[PDB]
C-alpha cells in the first residue's frame, strides 16, 4: 500500500462563460449548468425527477405539439431546436446540473 | 433596426467571462486606476491644453487693456 497518497481535494465551481464563436459552423451548441451536489447526496433523486419533466427532445421524435414537457412542446411547435437534453453529471462532492441544446443561429435567445 | 444573429461574420474568437458575483466591482481601483489617468492625460495634453492657454492669455491681456484704456493722464 505505502506512503504518499492524496485524497481528492474539492473542486471550486465558478459562474462563468466560454464563447467559441465560429460562424463557419452550421448549428450552435450551448451547454448551461449550475453546481450539482456529489454522487453521495440524497437530492440527486428529486433533481432527476425535475430533469425528466423538462426531458429531452430531438427533431426525429413523434409528437410536435402534444409532448408533455413544455420545453419539448414549444421547441417542436416553434422550430426552436434540433435537439436538447437535461443532464445531472455527478462527481465527488460537486456536479454539473442543467441542459445542452443544438439550434439555428436565430433561435438561441428563444431556447434560453 | 439591427438584431443579434444578423450583424456580421466572426470566426475563431474565444471569449472568456466571469460572473459579476464571482468578481470585484473596483479591482485595483487606485493602484491601477491613477497610473491609467496619468497615461491618458500625457496622451492628450498637447492636443487639448494649448488652445485654452491661448484663450487664457488673450483673456488676461484683453481684460487688462480695456481696464487701462478707461483712464486719462493729460488734458
Amino acid at each position: 500500500d505505502e506512503d504518499a497518497v492524496p485524497t481528492l481535494s474539492p473542486c471550486r465551481f465558478t459562474g462563468s462563460q466560454i464563447c467559441h464563436r465560429e460562424d463557419g459552423l452550421p448549428l450552435a451548441h450551448v451547454a448551461i449548468a449550475v453546481e450539482g451536489p456529489g454522487w453521495a447526496h440524497p437530492d440527486n433523486v428529486a433533481l432527476q425527477v425535475a430533469n425528466a419533466i423538462i426531458g429531452h427532445y430531438d427533431c426525429t421524435y413523434g409528437g410536435g405539439a402534444h409532448l408533455s414537457s413544455p420545453l419539448a412542446s414549444i421547441a417542436a411547435t416553434n422550430k426552436l431546436c434540433q435537439s436538447f437534453q437535461t443532464f445531472n453529471i455527478c462527481y465527488a462532492d460537486t456536479g454539473l446540473l442543467g441542459a445542452h441544446f443544438v439550434c439555428d443561429h436565430m433561435s438561441i435567445d428563444d431556447m434560453m | 433596426g439591427r438584431q443579434f444573429g444578423h450583424l456580421t461574420r466572426v470566426r475563431h474568437v474565444i471569449t472568456y467571462s466571469l460572473s459579476p458575483f464571482e468578481q470585484r466591482a473596483f479591482p485595483h481601483y487606485f493602484s491601477k486606476g491613477i497610473p491609467n489617468v496619468l497615461r491618458r492625460t500625457r496622451a492628450c495634453i498637447l492636443r487639448v491644453a494649448p488652445p485654452f492657454v491661448a484663450f487664457y492669455l488673450v483673456y488676461t491681456w484683453g481684460t487688462q487693456e480695456f481696464e487701462k484704456s478707461k483712464r486719462k493722464n493729460p488734458a
